[PDB]
C-alpha cells in the first residue's frame, strides 16, 4: 500500500542525514553517526534508522525507489586529505609558482575573526601540484586577447616531455587570458595530447580554457586541476556508495548536488562542482515549497549541531556566489550563497580568562552532543547542555533515546564553568546563553534582510534542522515576519532539499561586454553575437553531460542566462535570457530590458551609465521525480489525545513553567497547540513558550505565532 | 592543560598542526611553565637547575654548589651572572666587508656594511649561535633581556624563588 519513491541525502552535517517520501508525500528521516572513511555504512544505517519509523526494511524500500540524491563530503574529503592523482600542470613561462603561492590568502582561509589576525595560526596546505610536476610555456596574452609574446611550440612540447617522463597521471593546462583569447591554451593543449599519444601513456588533459573559462587565474587553475587531481577518484567512492545502494535492490542512477543547487550525475565530466557540503539543500527546499506555497521572499536557517546557516530567496530567485572558497582553495564555481553564523548546537560555551566574556564556538562537540552524554567525554557544556539545563530537550529521547543523556552532567558542568563564576543560578546562566545566542541570530536575520533592502515584514522565516525549532520563537521574535514556519521534516529538510533540487547541470563563462546607453545597432549587433557565440560554446558543454548520462537534446530545457549590471557599480542577482538566442540589435535590447526588470523586481536603477556584461550562463534541466507535497484535509482544531505525552518543566524569563509535551507526528493537520508546550520527535524538538501558538496545515508545516 | 609529549613535541618542533592551533586560540595553561623546564631540565648532560630559559641552548642556571645563578649554554659553559650581559663574554664574528656578507647572502640583497653590520656570538667551546646582531657600526653590544625572576616566581606563578648566592 505504501510506495517509497524518493531519497534524499546530506551526509555533511553533524551526521548522516536520509529522507524517505512515498506517494502521497508521508515521510520519514533517518539519522545515524557518518562513517567518512567508508560512507556506505553509516548511509546504510542511516536509512535503516528512518524506515524502522515506516515498519519497513532497508531490502523493501530500496527495491521501490525510482530516484535517489546524495551530498556530503566524498570529495571534500578527497581534497582536503590530498588523497588525488598525480596531477601536472602546465602554466606561462615563469608563473610556475603562483599556484602553490595561493595567492596568500589561502594561508587564512576558513579562519575565525581572532584566528585571522593571529599571525601564527596561519597556515599553507600543500600544494595540489608540487612544484616538480609543474612547467611552462612561453606564451602571453593580454587582458583584450591581443598576444603579446606568440606561443613558442617548443617549449610545449618540452613541458609537454617533462611530465609525461615524471609519470604524471594528468596534466592541466591554464594561460593567461585564456578566458578571452584561447588559442594559445587550446594548441598548447593539442600540442600535449599529441606528445601523450606518442608516449602510449594514459595522461588525459584538462585545459582551463574548456573547462573553466572564466577571470581570476588562481581560481581558475585550482578548479581545473581538481578534475585531473580528484575526479576520477571521487567516481571511484561514489561509485562504491551508489554500489552499495544497487547491491542492495535500487533500480536508479544516483545524482549529487552541485554547488549552483542543481543535481548532476556522479559520472559528470566536471565533478569539481560536487565539493560542496554545506547544507545548501535546504534553501533549495524551502524555495521548492515557497514555488508551490506562493512564498517569494524566505528567509532560510539551519539551526544543527555543527553549524548556524542561514540565507535568503528573494523573488523567488537565491544568491549565487561566483568566485567563492571551499577546503581552503579558491575556486570558480558558482555556488549557493548561504552565510554561517556559529558552530551549531553543539557549540562550547567558555568564559574568556582574560575578560570572563562568554564565547560561543568556534569549535563544536557535534555528534558528542555535550557533557550531557558521559560516554562521549566531553568535559566542556554546550548549548545542548543548556537545552538540557533549562528542559527544553528531553535526555529520553535524544535520537529516540539512542544517546544516553544526563540531565545532572550539564546542571553540574554549568554550575562549574558558567554560573558561579558569574554569580548566577544555573538556570539563569544556561538562560543567558540561550538569550545571547537569539539575539545574534535575530540581529543576523534582522541585518541581511535590511541589506536587500527589505524589512522582515515582506518576508517568510523557515527553520529547520535539528535545533532550529528549538530557537525559532527566540531568535524570529519581533521581526514581524508574515509568517514563522517549521517543517514537520526539520530534522532533514536539507535532505529533502537535496532530493526537490533539478537534474540540472549549469556552465559559465566570462565576458567583457561594455554598451553606452545609446548606441548604433551594428555595436548591439555585435555585443548580441558576443553572448551568443558564448551561449553556443556552453549549450554543447550541457548538453553532452546529458547525452552521457542517456538524455538526448530534445529532453534537456535550456535555460540560457547572463550576469550584467550598470557599469561601473556590481549587483548580486543572474538573469535569464528571455530569448533562446540573441542576434538583432532589437534582441539585445531585450537583455538590457529583462535586467531594468529584474533589478527593479528585486530591488535605484541608472539605465543612463550604459550596461556591462560580465559572464554567460547555460542552465540544462531534465525533468526526475521530485518529493511529493502533502496536501491533506485538516482536521479538528484539538489535537488527539494520544498526541499527549507528559509534561516537562523548563525554565523561561525567571519563570519554571510547566510544558505540555506533545508527539509530534501524532498531530494532525488543522491542530492548533498553545504554549508552553515542547512538540517532540525523535531527532528534533519544536519549543512552543508562553506567548506563542502553533497550527498545523495539510503539508506538515508549522505555523509560529506570538498572540 | 596539554599532555605532556604535546609539549615535548613543541620543543622538538615535531608538533601536529591541530594541536599547535590549538594552543594558540585557546587560553594559555598556566602550568605550561614548569612542565616546560622540566623537559629542558631532564635533556641537559648537567644537574644545575635552568630557572629560566633565554635560548635554544642558553638558560639562567642556578650552579648546584656556589647556588650562584648565571647564563649556560647547553654544552654547560658558564658566560657570566644573570645580571651581566653574557654576550661580553662571548666570541664574536663581525661581517664588516662585501666579502663576508655575500657568504649568507647573495650580492644585493646582501646588506651594505658601511650601514648595516651582522654580528655573530658563539660559545667559546661548543661554537654553537646563540645571537646575531644586525646594527650600524660603533653600535654598543645589546643586553637583550633583564628579567625580573623574583616577580615571575613569587607573584605570577606562585612558586618559591630558587635559591641564590651573591657574585
Ligand atoms: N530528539 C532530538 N534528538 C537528537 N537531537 C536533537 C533532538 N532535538 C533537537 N536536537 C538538536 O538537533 C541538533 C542536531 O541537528 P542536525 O545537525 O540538523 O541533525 C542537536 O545538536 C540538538 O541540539
Ligand atoms: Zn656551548
Amino acid at each position: 500500500l505504501r510506495n517509497v519513491q524518493v531519497l534524499g541525502i546530506d551526509a555533511g552535517g553533524t551526521m548522516t542525514d536520509t529522507f524517505f517520501v512515498d506517494q502521497d508525500g508521508d515521510f520519514v528521516v533517518g539519522k545515524a553517526q557518518s562513517t567518512p572513511q567508508n560512507e556506505a555504512l553509516g548511509l546504510i544505517a542511516s536509512s535503516e534508522d528512518g524506515l524502522a519509523n515506516w515498519g519497513m526494511s532497508l531490502h523493501e524500500a530500496l527495491a521501490q525507489l525510482q530516484t535517489g540524491v546524495y551530498s556530503g563530503t566524498a570529495m571534500l574529503n578527497r581534497v582536503v586529505q590530498r588523497k588525488g592523482l598525480k596531477c601536472g600542470l602546465i602554466v606561462n613561462r615563469g608563473m610556475e609558482d603562483f599556484h602553490r603561492m595561493g595567492r596568500a590568502v589561502q594561508s587564512h582561509l576558513g579562519y575565525a575573526y581572532e584566528d585571522r589576525i593571529h599571525l601564527n595560526t596561519h597556515r599553507y596546505d600543500p600544494p595540489l601540484v608540487p612544484r616538480h610536476l609543474t612547467r611552462g610555456v612561453v606564451e602571453r596574452t593580454d587582458m583584450i586577447g591581443t598576444q603579446v609574446i606568440p606561443l613558442r611550440e617548443d617549449t610545449a612540447r618540452d613541458a609537454a616531455r617533462d611530465l609525461i617522463a615524471a609519470d604524471a597521471e594528468g596534466i592541466v593546462i591554464s594561460l593567461l587570458h585564456s578566458y578571452k583569447n584561447p588559442e594559445n591554451e587550446r594548441r598548447v593543449r593539442d600540442i600535449v595530447l599529441e606528445e601523450v599519444e606518442k608516449s602510449g601513456k594514459k595522461i588525459p588533459v584538462f585545459a582551463s580554457a574548456d573547462y573553466y573559462p572564466v577571470r581570476k587565474e588562481t581560481h581558475r587553475t585550482n578548479t581545473t586541476i581538481l578534475e585531473g587531481y580528484a575526479a576520477e577518484p571521487s567516481r571511484q567512492t561514489l561509485s562504491k556508495i551508489s554500489n552499495a545502494f544497487k547491491e542492495r535492490g535500487t533500480k536508479f542512477d544516483f545524482r549529487v548536488m552541485a554547488t549552483h543547487g542543481g543535481t548532476i550525475s556522479w559520472k559528470a565530466k566536471e565533478l569539481a562542482r560536487t565539493i560542496v557540503s554545506g547544507p545548501i539543500g535546504g534553501v533549495i527546499g524551502a524555495k521548492y515549497l515557497g514555488e508551490v506555497l506562493g512564498y517569494k521572499n524566505i528567509a532560510c536557517s539551519d539551526i544543527g549541531g555543527t553549524s548556524f546557516d542561514v540565507a535568503l530567496i528573494t523573488q523567488g530567485e537565491m544568491t549565487i556566489k561566483n568566485d567563492p572558497d571551499m577546503a581552503r582553495l579558491v575556486l570558480s564555481l558558482p555556488l549557493v550563497a548561504m552565510d554561517s553564523v556559529g558552530a551549531g548546537a553543539g557549540s562550547f560555551i567558555r568564559l574568556d580568562p582574560y575578560t570572563r566574556a562568554i564565547k560561543l564556538g568556534p569549535d563544536s562537540a557535534g555528534y558528542r552532543v555535550g557533557v550531557c552524554w558521559k560516554e562521549s567525554g566531553i568535559e566542556t557544556v554546550t548549548i545542548s547542555d543548556c537545552h538540557m539545563v533549562l528542559g527544553y530537550l528531553n535526555p529520553d529521547n535524544f535520537l529516540g533515546g539512542a544517546v544516553k543523556l544526563d540531565r545532572q552532567r550539564s546542571v553540574d558542568a554549568i554550575k562549574a564553568q558558567i554560573a558561579d563564576p558569574l554569580g548566577l543560578s544555573v538556570e539563569d546562566a544556561a538562560a543567558g546563553v540561550i538569550e545571547l545566542l537569539d539575539s545574534d541570530l535575530r540581529d543576523y536575520l534582522r541585518s541581511m534582510i535590511s541589506g536587500k533592502g527589505y524589512s522582515p515584514a515582506s518576508f517568510v522565516c523557515f527553520s529547520y534542522g535539528g535545533a532550529g525549532p528549538v530557537h525559532t520563537y527566540g531568535y524570529t521574535e519581533g521581526l514581524g515576519f508574515e509568517d514563522v514556519i517549521v517543517p514537520a521534516w526539520a530534522a532533514g529538510f536539507s535532505a529533502f532539499g537535496c532530493a526537490a533540487a533539478d537534474f540540472e547541470y549549469r556552465y559559465d563563462k566570462s565576458l567583457d561586454i561594455n554598451m553606452p546607453t545609446e548606441t548604433p545597432d551594428t555595436d548591439k549587433e555585435k555585443a548580441a553575437a558576443t553572448l551568443q557565440a558564448a551561449w553556443e560554446e556552453l549549450t554543447k558543454n550541457v548538453l553532452e553531460e546529458f547525452k552521457l548520462n542517456g538524455y538526448s537534446a530534445d529532453q534537456v530545457t535550456l535555460q540560457p542566462g547572463y550576469r550584467m549590471q550598470y557599469r561601473g557599480q556590481l549587483n548580486d542577482l543572474e538573469i535569464e535570457s528571455p530569448l533562446a538566442q540573441a542576434h538583432t540589435a532589437a534582441d539585445w535590447d531585450q537583455l538590457t530590458d529583462a535586467f531594468n526588470a529584474t533589478y527593479g523586481r528585486v530591488y535605484a536603477r541608472s539605465p543612463e551609465l550604459g550596461y556591462s556584461v560580465t559572464g554567460a550562463i547555460m542552465r540544462g534541466m531534465v525533468p526526475i521525480p521530485k518529493p511529493k507535497i502533502p496536501k491533506e484535509p485538516e482536521e479538528g482544531e484539538t489535537p488527539p489525545e494520544s498526541a499527549k505525552i507528559g509534561t516537562r518543566k523548563f525554565y523561561r524569563k525567571k519563570r519554571w513553567v510547566d510544558a505540555q509535551l506533545y508527539h509530534m507526528e501524532s498531530l494532525r493537520p488543522g491542530n492548533r497547540v498553545m504554549g508552553p508546550a515542547v512538540i517532540e520527535s525523535d531527532a528534533t524538538t519544536f519549543v512552543v513558550p508562553d506567548g506563542f501558538e502553533t497550527w498545523l496545515d495539510g503539508h506538515r508545516l508549522f505555523h509560529l505565532r506570538e498572540v | 592543560a596539554y599532555t605532556r609529549s604535546k609539549i615535548v613535541d613543541l620543543v622538538d618542533g615535531k608538533i601536529d598542526p591541530d594541536t599547535l592551533h590549538q594552543m594558540l586560540s585557546t587560553p594559555k595553561d598556566p602550568e605550561r611553565f614548569v612542565t616546560y623546564v622540566e623537559i629542558l631540565q631532564e635533556r641537559m648532560p648537567w644537574d644545575d637547575k635552568i630557572i629560566l630559559p633565554l635560548g635554544p641552548k642558553l638558560f639562567i642556571v642556578q650552579q648546584k654548589v656556589s647556588k650562584k645563578w648565571t647564563v649556560r649554554c647547553e654544552c654547560g659553559h658558564d658566560f657570566c651572572d644573570w645580571k651581566d650581559n653574557w654576550k661580553l663574554s662571548a666570541r664574536v664574528h663581525v661581517r664588516d666587508t662585501p666579502q663576508k656578507m655575500e657568504e649568507i647572502y647573495p650580492r644585493l640583497m646582501a646588506p651594505t656594511p658601511s650601514w648595516q653590520v651582522i654580528r655573530e656570538y658563539f660559545c667559546p667551546e661548543c661554537g654553537t649561535l646563540h645571537d646575531v646582531e644586525a646594527p650600524t657600526p660603533w653600535y654598543p653590544v645589546i643586553h637583550d633581556f633583564s628579567p625580573d625572576i623574583e616577580g615571575f616566581y613569587q607573584e605570577w606563578l606562585g612558586l618559591p624563588v630558587p635559591e641564590r648566592a651573591d657574585a
